[PDB]
């Protein structure tokens, strides 16, 4: 309810296309806009998509975001190897009324 | 557009632990900018730690309220964060981040600092 | 055609009838966006293309605007402000040969999506982490472009459809194709409303003596009324004369 | 639809056949159609030689293979197939056959040909 | 494997419902279609079910298909006197690449 869930684990392979989820609830999720990082080790995260669909100057297109309902999922087109680092979910959640953020995904390419 | 944190780095437990982060290419008297601080223990994920728009809207995070105190000095460019009653779980890395106009929608944590880790201990 | 270059056409300086359409095929797929499928018979556009390929089963889906896929997203995408229609209906008949028909093939890998309306058809080597091989497999070093495969008796879910894409235009537009304008067979001595090429009025219609020019349509008496028209269709000249009206 | 085989229908081991199969009521420019060729000893079962679709797939008998070449002449509708070194074992006749659409899925073989009955002897 | 297997004989009565037998392999008969044709004395054969349930237009009902696993029957009913000639099976087999046939069978009726 107030905070989101991901799976630990993603595991592509060169040129693939993978989705990463994130659950979340009536209350912050799915009636809020949904951000979407990534911090390679020993560095400050970045942003790659906010407001769900958009991406800030200076990603890639390959980097897609979807919203629906109560689910968010990020979709990585053209997987390559500098790209395995951890991802992580954010959205305001108006019950607790602060960010909340999720666990984080591996996404180690083989 | 830069920011940057500096302050003490080891504290004991029981101490206030004081910061500043220091920014250059904006100001928080325009509209939009507003300056804000995220925790991150080691090894885990993140968290809200406090945020402060450009009218002195100062939010913050409910369970780390009633020990938080944020406050800028707009002439000297940088903002002041302050948290009381230091413990060993508060060892982590504390970031200064900024949220902007986008292009339709107000862009939040597009730039970071670069962290200042944080020891408590004896 | 294959997806990944796809035959563009134009259609222009005709009357288009729609009609024709709908006695195709069953159309598994046939939806409208900017207009509906009832009312198309009778408006006019400057230029219509029609954009015809073939794809799998599942992915009729993809073509609409917005969709992020593999064929929309790679070799066949178009705009977010469409106008136009798809119509898109099963073909295992005439498209799957036994054993497999690596015909049909479309891009698996590019670098980065393509813009709307756009479609490429070099055929190199995808990059890889490192300068690829060549041509030739390695860590990656792949080759783009991929076959399909259909054979009879895959499901219809990855049995091979065929689809055509209608795109119209319509701004400033000195109209080029529309519809057909339907007449009715013609009725003399009564007083009748007409409606010749566009002129209407009302009278009596009856067999004229006067000579018209082969470029000339219409006749005038003083003042302005219309005291004559050709007929559109066998050119024969017919008189108007106001049916009968007076004080009682 | 009709079909004919024609050719030379005796010739002596350790030589070539030629066929001809010369049709009406379908053309190799359609989508769908394709002409294909099968042999049969005299009283054994059949078996397939080759096929050529329409858009020029030649599909070929993987064990007579390295024998066999068929191509078509769709000028004058009709299809050659060749096959080198005749042997007394081919002694069959030969059919051309027609592959067209169906209703759900492609039909083989729906129409035959007469046959053309070809001895390999002296 | 690579060779259909067919009863030599059938061998009904007029009237009767016979049954023929079409013995395939994992590779041929089991994922890919199955005809059927029937050639009589000094003539081309000629199509009677193709895609295992389909009758080219001008059979009869009588004649009927079954494919089941990696074997395959044809069912004729109604059996007449003018019936009695060659069946032979065929199917694609993808591990040879090429067409195969059955052996036949002779189904003459008394």
């Amino acid at each position: 309810q107030s905070v989101l869930t991901q799976s630990p684990s993603a595991s592509g392979t060169p040129g693939q296309r993978v989705t990463i989820s994130c659950s979340g609830s009536r209350s912050n999720i799915g009636s809020n806009f949904v951000y979407w990082f990534h911090q390679l080790p020993g560095t400050a995260p970045k942003l790659l998509i906010h407001s769900n669909d958009q991406r800030p100057s200076g990603v890639p297109d390959r980097f897609s975001g979807s919203n629906s309902g109560t689910s968010a999922s990020l979709a990585i087109s053209g997987l390559r190897s500098e790209d395995e680092a951890d991802y992580y979910c954010a959205a305001w959640d108006d019950s607790l009324s602060s960010w909340v953020f999720g666990g984080g995904t591996k996404l180690t390419v083989l | 557009i830069t920011l940057k944190e500096s302050g003490l780095t080891l504290v004991r437990p029981t101490q206030t632990l004081t910061l500043t982060c220091t920014f250059s290419g904006f100001s928080l008297i325009n509209s939009g900018v507003g300056v804000g601080w995220i925790r991150q223990p080691p090894g885990k994920a993140l968290e809200w730690l406090a945020l402060i728009y450009w009218d002195d809207d100062k939010r913050y995070n409910p369970s780390l309220r009633s020990r938080l105190t944020i406050s800028k000095a707009t002439s000297k460019n940088q903002v002041v964060l302050t948290m009381t009653n230091m413990d060993p779980v508060d060892t982590a890395t504390y970031y200064c981040t900024h949220r902007g106009p986008g292009h339709n929608t107000p862009i939040y944590f597009e730039f970071w600092g670069q962290g200042a880790l944080v020891t408590v201990s004896s | 055609a294959s997806v990944y270059a796809w035959n563009r056409k134009r259609i222009s300086n005709c009357v288009a009838d729609y009609s024709v359409l709908y006695n195709f095929a069953p159309f598994f797929a046939f939806k409208c966006y900017g207009v509906s499928p009832t009312k198309l018979n009778d408006l006019c556009f400057t230029n219509v293309y029609a954009d015809s390929f073939v794809i799998r089963g599942n992915e009729v889906s993809q073509i609409a605007p917005g969709q992020t896929g593999n064929i929309a997203d790679y070799n066949y995408k178009l705009p977010d402000d469409f106008t136009g229609c798809v119509i898109a209906w099963n073909s295992n008949k005439l498209d799957s040969k036994v054993g497999g028909n690596y015909n049909y093939r479309y891009r698996l890998f590019r670098k980065s999506n393509l813009k709307p309306f756009e479609r490429d058809i070099s055929t190199e080597i995808y990059q890889a982490g490192n300068k690829p091989c060549n041509g030739v497999a390695g860590v990656n070093c792949y080759f783009p472009l991929q076959s399909y495969g259909f054979r009879p008796t895959y499901g219809v879910g990855h049995q091979p459809y065929r689809v055509v894409v209608l795109s119209f235009e319509l701004l400033h537009a000195p109209a080029t194709v529309c519809g057909p304008k339907k007449s009715t067979n013609l009725v003399k001595n009564k007083c009748v409303n007409f409606n010749f090429n566009g002129l209407t009025g009302t009278g009596v219609l009856t067999e004229s003596n006067k000579k018209f020019l082969p470029f000339q349509q219409f006749g005038r008496d003083i003042a302005d009324t219309t005291d004559a028209v050709r007929d559109p269709q066998t050119l024969e000249i017919l008189d108007i004369t106001p049916c009968s009206f007076g004080g009682v």
